């Protein structure tokens, strides 16, 4: 029962502890910067089309 | 790194 209770209080404090924030700021990085490479690439064929 | 998500979002 000391073992369980002790485990729930870790995760408690764990949840109310902000460090949660990792995953949430480390794949937008990623997902935006392959947005703006698809933007790139779209200025490119419309610029290889104005021309 | 800190720039360049600056910059995307």
């Amino acid at each position: 029962i000391l073992l369980g209770y002790a485990g729930l209080m870790l995760l408690t404090n764990v949840l109310k502890a902000i460090g949660i924030w990792g995953s949430w700021v480390i794949a937008p990085v990623k997902l935006i910067f392959a947005i703006i490479k698809k933007l790139m690439r779209t200025v490119s064929c419309l610029m290889g089309k104005l021309m | 790194d800190r720039g360049r998500q600056v910059i995307h979002e």
